RNA sequence: CCUCCGCAUAAGCCUGCGUCAGCAACUGACAAUUAACAGCCCAAUAUCUACAAUCAACCAACAAGUCAUUAUUACCCUCACUGUCAACCCAACACAGGCAUGCUCAUAAGGAAAGGUUAAAAAAAGUAAAAGGAACUCGGCAAAUCUUACCCC
RNA sequence: GCUACCUAAGAACAGCUAAGAGCACACCCGUCUAUGUAGCAAAAUAGUGGGAAGAUUUAUAGGUAGAGGCGACAAACCUA
RNA sequence: GCUAAACCUAGCCCCAAACCCCCACCUUACUACCAAACCUUAGCCAAACCAUUUACAUAAAGUAUAGGCGAUA
């Protein structure tokens, strides 16, 4: 768990123990190529290597077998109006290789092309921004610029 | 000549950038030939439950009545917990209330803090 | 180009107003109110100049004096220099001797 | 939001609020007079009747009431026309688009005699407070808008991961002197032999 | 598994997934401890399901499927703090009477202002830390001259604030 | 030749300006809290 | 940009993720994108019912004659530019269609009187009922430019114009109003312009010839 | 600034309707007009 | 905004005069 | 066609020519630097440590030197944390300047002196020159070629 | 953090002739000339020159502070 | 006719009143955890230099006194 102090360890105590883990967790897709059995997370700065072993066998039950840490730095060279720089966060990458062969590829979520087609009718209003769009009535240049309301 | 940025480990030389770590907690020591003795105990082990079979899921439906907020005070947890079997034994020593004074021997210190969360 | 392009809002002043219809009320107080108060004690205003008119060094002379003992403490620091120069400007500076 | 924000029809997260609204925007504060919270008596959803302006006399519901301005958008009334879908070469097609009135310039109506009444705030024996009109006793009740979200309260099925009220409602809490962690650490069945040793707190 | 960081493959893409509300904090009094443990894990488990879509939706560029989803789950986990807190400030308030779970004091920095010093866990006493007594909880006689300075300092601000809340208010009853 | 004055260094930097230098001493507390009392962000380096 | 699907790809490409909000306020219309059913010009008595059900004293008969007053006032406010009065007689599809081709030139259409009585064609029906009225009646028009220079039709002869002109009523506060103007594919051509055209052909690339 | 002054710019134009057919700056610039105005007077 | 009424209405005034020596009426 | 440079580490700086989008490296969204290398070490109490280095062998020294334990007690666990990007730093700048070390000593690495034209003057840098060879000049300064001799300090 | 000196523990110095030796790189310094003079540069570039196994050059960390520091005395240097 | 012009409310000044305010952080601050504070202010400046000296409710009173008996206090 984040944010709390840690019980002192003296030779010879009880085993720490967390019982509502504060902390959470984001897998992600990874920008470059990468192994087939190789997860990559995104971890909260305090959170170890073993912290991680723990997490994901205890709690998701997957066979872990060698987790790999980084930090990431995020840019300080973005500025307000108020030339203030604007610290995007760090955050820990960390790259779980998963045992017994195992292997992950990340999912297509938001499949590209849902159906077939483009939109109507999502859930009154985007009739007239579709019925009026085919019905345009574009200018015949025959008529040189003469409005065409009139029946004459 | 940089001031206003956080002074993270990446920023100085190399016995600077080792010193200081991100705020992840310690698990072991060092000893001769700079060589790490990972304590087993410092680890914090996940107590996870068996969700098996269990009913409560994440959102509550929205035909749920609604209440009025009780934050749990100190008189209510003893009006229920402890009271009536204060007058069970008082129509017929505190320490068999649940009342412990001193708490050297328990695991699960209440003051100051002996858990994690 | 200082001068404005429209018109200013219309300056609606009550003649009427409380603090108008009963100015000077008990400025004689004294005088018909069988001399128990002073117009002296009427008037609101700070400490050290009620009832009372100086110039400038002899205001900053009574400030000090009367309401110094708990005033800020930069702003006694920019007292003391005022009295510090309005000495030297009113006895040593000036035309006429 | 910064101090000195200023209100607007859009809702002030929308990118058409960050366009009227940047971050670096100092306009003068519109100064609306005070009303109290318990003192608003206009809903969303309460049939009222504009007095000024174009559209005086006519009677309609409450869409919108954003409350930081004194406002009350009534609906299809006090409209102007501006054009939405306009792109390159299209002109975009006509729209009544509504302007909002203060609530000096709005008056609510009595669900039985169709005119424009004042309002006062009247304990009642039965509902602690209620509406209640002026030109007869009256009770207004505070209607029904549409939801907060995309919820509809009547028409409601539960997904796999929605619980249910009789799962919701079940009071499994016996009370008693143990923590969270040692009532867990009974349940779950694991032991600890070791004792933690006293550690110095300064 | 891993697909566990993922939801049902039937809600991939479909931009708008129904939930139901959060669980409000009268609702988790009734449960008990060994329930919200068990709940704690269940709120968990979809939290790292959300953010793992969350983290996705930006890097396919595309908003949200239901972006009001994640902001219950986090209502949920504050409220199951919440309600396990209560129970753990009231349980302190019978077994030892103390307020805060850690100890403290009120001590008096360099800088003379007067902190609340949260104690940290040691092996050795204090009297022979070498590195807590080169902590100094006292100021000396230089320091009430600051002390001052920024007692009115804030005394400025405030009457500041003061003023210019009256001098709106007699805006006010001009304009109204 | 000249204006090449700043040789930088992180442990130098510290060990001159640093917060800990500056409460070294009773003169150095002053300056800590002439920043304060000015208002300043950064207290020292 | 030129469609919608061409913003959202390039919002997309760009990084820029718009967040689709939802909102409580709706807009709320008063007209329809054109004509429910589409009269073909060379039995409906149920649309009359329930025109009748929620306006409860209407005459289909008398109709015709309030039929020309919408439609004469509406093209005598052309002649002055009067907006406020189209947005009365004219709905919001009709208003676009008839001001904005029209706007900084001065047009002087003025109404004889016609040649046979209007009458009701087909009826059709949040709920919008909708009239369709046959007008067969006699018309001039002078349309200008800026500069003042006569552009089309001249001043004084009268033409003969057939016209069946949609009417449309919102069904609490609006009345009948013009909608559209259907225009037959049978008609005959409109008069002449005053000037002569051009008329580009294909703008080629060197690469691209012309076959 | 209890009171500055609100009606320059009509004291500029008692000297600058006199300068109107000068040359060069004269006739603008109310620094290098008056020192001709004056001398044309 | 330098504040007063008196030279404000001068300048309104002279530049009544300049829309009748820029635009005389008929 | 240039290279007296380049590539790494140290120090410094801190995302600063990766993807997508907007004279003829900037903004916005997204993504990456994965430890074995390097940092981060050491249970006490005593007690040990006269003979350099230099191919360490001959010799030859003075300025006299950069390198080591045992006794008993205690001790049985293990691989956590952090750095890892770039065209980069200090010089107000995309500044002919400043910048430690290891290798390559002309390159396998790194680069482009010319926006286009014209072929004036003056100016800068260079090459060639009849006959003469210091007559120039404060002075053989500069250039070109190499030497003699003597004083002052 | 430049610089004057010191301390700690480091590093560097090809080739050729035979020792605060000679020729000579890297390096350090700046004799003389020319360019530059709001410049590439708030002291530089190009050519030439002085030392380059030493009283040498140099990276790193520390120390001495203005009634003073430091100084192979130039009344030099101590953030243009 | 470009460049521009104009604007009024952000806020502030002076008084009166009332005596003000989870985690990590003295090691290289924002780093979970190991064998000691008190010591006269000076000088500009005035004295036309400068050297003793030179200000830091009302009324008595700029009085008594002080002072290169002088500036001044
Ligand atoms: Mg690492
Ligand atoms: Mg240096
Ligand atoms: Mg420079
Ligand atoms: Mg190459
Ligand atoms: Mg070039
Ligand atoms: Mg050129
Ligand atoms: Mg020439
Ligand atoms: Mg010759
Ligand atoms: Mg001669
Ligand atoms: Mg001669
Ligand atoms: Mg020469
Ligand atoms: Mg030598
Ligand atoms: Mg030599
Ligand atoms: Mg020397
Ligand atoms: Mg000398
Ligand atoms: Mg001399
Ligand atoms: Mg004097
Ligand atoms: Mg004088």
């Amino acid at each position: 768990a984040r944010n709390v102090v840690y019980p002192l360890y003296r030779l010879g105590g009880p085993q720490l123990r967390v019982f509502r883990t504060n902390f959470f967790i984001q897998l992600v897709r990874p920008g470059v190529a990468q192994p087939e059995d190789t997860v990559q997370f995104r971890i909260p700065m305090e959170m170890t290597r073993v912290d991680l072993r723990n997490y994901l066998e205890g709690i998701y039950n997957v066979p872990v077998a060698a987790v790999r840490t980084r930090v990431q730095h995020g840019s300080n060279k973005r500025r307000d109006h108020r030339n203030v720089r604007i610290k995007k966060p760090d955050y820990k990458v960390a790259y779980v290789q998963l045992a017994h062969g195992q292997t992950f590829t990340f999912p297509d979520l938001f499949p590209e092309k849902d159906e077939s087609p483009e939109g109507s009718a999502a859930d009154d209003l985007y009739s007239m921004l579709e019925e009026e769009r085919q019905q345009r009535q574009s200018s015949d240049p025959r008529r040189g610029g003469v409005p065409s309301w009139f029946g004459l | 000549a940089d001031r206003m940025s956080k002074w993270t480990s990446k920023r100085g030389p190399r016995s600077f950038r080792g010193r200081k770590g991100r705020g992840a907690k310690g698990i072991g020591f060092l000893t001769s030939g700079w060589r790490f003795v990972q304590i087993k105990e410092m680890v914090p082990e996940f107590v996870v439950p068996d969700l098996t079979g269990f009913k409560l899921k994440p959102y509550v439906s929205y035909l749920a009545p609604e209440s009025e907020e009780t934050p749990l005070t100190a008189a209510q947890l003893f009006s229920e917990a402890v009271a009536p079997a204060i007058e069970k034994d008082f129509k017929d020593n505190l320490e068999k209330y649940g009342f412990e004074p001193t708490q050297e021997g328990k695991l699960f210190q209440l003051y100051p803090r002996n858990f994690l969360r | 180009i200082g001068i404005r392009l429209t018109l200013p809002p219309p300056k609606v002043v009550d003649r009427w107003n409380e603090k108008r219809a009963m100015f000077g009320v008990y400025d004689n107080i004294g005088i018909l109110g069988n001399f128990e108060k002073h117009p002296k004690e009427l008037i609101r205003g700070p400490i050290w100049l009620r009832g009372w008119k100086g110039n400038e060094l002899q205001r900053c002379i009574r400030k000090r004096k009367m309401v110094g003992s708990r005033m800020f403490a930069d702003d006694l620091h920019n007292l003391n220099k005022r009295i510090r120069y309005l000495y030297k400007h009113f006895n040593r500076h000036g035309k006429f001797r | 939001l910064p101090p000195h924000y200023r209100y607007g029809m859009s809702p002030p997260g929308s990118v058409a609020d960050k366009r009227k609204n940047p971050p670096w925007i100092r306009r003068r504060p519109v100064v609306v007079e005070p009303i109290s919270d318990e003192d608003w008596y206009l809903f969303c959803g309460d049939t009222v009747e504009i007095l000024e302006g174009k559209d005086a006399g006519k009677q309609g519901k409450v869409v919108q009431v954003i409350r930081q301005r004194n406002w009350v958008v009534v609906g299809g009334l006090n409209t102007h026309y501006r054009y939405i879908g306009k792109t390159m070469d299209y002109r975009g097609t006509m729209i009544p688009s509504e302007a909002p009135l203060l609530h000096r310039q709005v008056k609510l109506v009595d669900p039985m005699d169709r005119k424009p009444t004042e309002i006062e705030w009247r304990f009642t024996e039965a509902g602690e407070r209620v509406r209640v009109s002026t030109r007869s006793g009256r009770i207004i009740p505070k209607p029904e808008f549409p939801r907060a979200d995309g919820i509809v309260p009547e028409t409601w099925i539960d997904g796999p991961k929605d619980t249910s009220v009789e799962d919701a409602l079940e009071r499994t809490y016996v009370p008693c002197l143990k923590t969270l962690q040692e009532e867990v650490m009974e349940a779950m069945g694991i032991k600890e032999t070791r004792k933690y040793k006293k550690v110095y707190w300064y | 598994g891993l697909e566990e960081f993922f939801d049902d493959p039937k809600n991939w893409g479909q931009e708008k997934v129904k939930s139901g509300a959060a669980w409000t904090c009268q609702q988790l009094r009734n449960k008990s401890n060994e329930d919200l443990h068990k709940l704690w894990y269940v709120l968990l488990k979809e939290r790292n399901m959300l953010l793992t879509l969350e983290q996705e939706a930006k890097r396919q560029r595309l908003p949200m499927p239901s972006p009001e989803r994640l902001d219950k789950v986090v209502d949920s986990m504050d409220a199951l703090d919440k309600v396990v807190q209560e129970r753990e400030d009231a349980l302190r308030l019978l077994q030892t009477g103390q307020e805060r779970a850690r100890p403290g004091a009120w001590r008096r920095d360099i800088f003379g202002r007067i902190i609340w010093h949260k104690f940290k866990q040691w092996v050795i006493p204090w009297h022979l830390n070498k590195r807590y007594n080169r902590k100094r909880f006292f100021a000396l006689p230089y320091v009430d001259h600051f002390l001052r300075l920024e007692r009115e300092k804030r005394a400025r601000i405030k009457a500041r604030k003061e003023n210019l809340e009256r001098k709106k208010a007699k805006i006010l009853l001009k304009k109204f | 030749a000249r204006g090449n004055e700043y040789q930088p260094s992180n442990i130098k930097r510290k060990n001159k300006h640093g917060w800990v230098r500056r409460l070294s001493t009773p003169a150095g507390v002053q300056v800590i809290l002439r920043r304060m009392l000015k208002g300043r962000k950064s207290l020292s380096h | 940009f030129k469609t919608e699907k061409e913003f959202m790809q390039h919002a997309r490409k760009a990084g820029l993720v718009i967040p689709p909000e939802k909102s409580d306020r709706s807009i709320h219309l008063a007209c329809t994108a054109g004509i429910f059913d589409a009269y073909v010009p060379p039995a409906s008595q149920v649309s009359i019912r329930r025109i009748k059900d929620y306006d409860a004293n209407f005459k289909i008969k008398d109709f015709p004659e309030k039929a020309k007053d919408i439609f004469i006032e509406a093209h005598l406010c052309l002649n002055n530019s009067d907006h406020d009065r189209l947005h009365t007689l004219v709905t919001e599809h009709c208003f676009p269609d008839m001001t904005w081709d029209i706007k900084y030139k001065t047009v002087r259409w003025s109404f004889v009187e016609s040649l046979e009585p209007s009458h009701v064609v087909q009826v059709r029906c949040n709920v919008y009922g909708q009239i369709t009225v046959r007008m067969h009646t006699r018309q001039t028009l002078a349309i200008y430019d800026r500069f003042g220079r006569l552009m089309y039709g001249q001043e004084d002869v009268p033409k003969d114009v057939l016209e069946y002109v949609v009417f449309e009523k919102q069904l609490p506060y609006g009345s009948w109003r013009m909608h559209t103007k259907i225009v037959p594919p049978w008609a005959p051509p409109k008069q002449p312009i005053l000037k002569t055209v051009m008329i580009p052909g294909p703008q080629l690339k060197p690469e691209e010839e012309y076959e | 600034l209890r009171n500055r002054v609100t009606d320059r710019y009509f004291r500029i134009q008692e000297v600058l309707k006199h300068a109107r057919h000068f040359r060069g700056r004269k006739n603008r610039c109310y620094r290098l007009a008056v020192r001709t105005v004056i001398r044309a007077f | 905004v330098k504040k007063g009424f008196r030279a404000a209405f001068r300048f309104q005034k002279e530049l009544e005069r300049q829309r009748l020596l820029r635009c005389p009426p008929p």
